[PDB]
């Protein structure tokens, strides 16, 4: 916002926005992969207990 | 719709831009950053001199 132009400043912070939100989304679709993991072993710890 | 009309002087017309700053886009006339609506400027050597 320094001195860029307001119109080309919100197209650049566009750019910027989706690649912090994808890492992100990438975060929460590691986490569910890894959720469902466990979720396997604790229906096992349940049946072992 | 609506209509304007000025009297510049020479380069500053690249100046009227939806952002951009200079002489008479800070004590004059500034356009907003969400124009909608456009230009029509031409070469007027012809009558206001």
């Amino acid at each position: 916002f320094s001195r860029l132009d307001p119109p080309e400043a919100e197209v650049q912070i566009d750019r910027l926005i989706t690649g912090r939100l994808q890492s992100l989304q990438t975060y929460v679709t590691q986490q569910l992969i890894r959720a469902a993991e466990i979720r396997a072993s604790a229906n096992l710890a349940a049946t072992k207990m | 719709v609506y209509a304007d009309s000025f009297v510049i002087r020479g380069d500053e017309v690249r100046q009227i831009a939806p952002g951009q700053t200079g002489n008479i886009a800070d004590y004059n006339y500034k356009l907003p950053d969400d124009f909608t609506g456009c230009v029509i400027a031409w070469n007027s050597n012809k009558l206001d001199s």
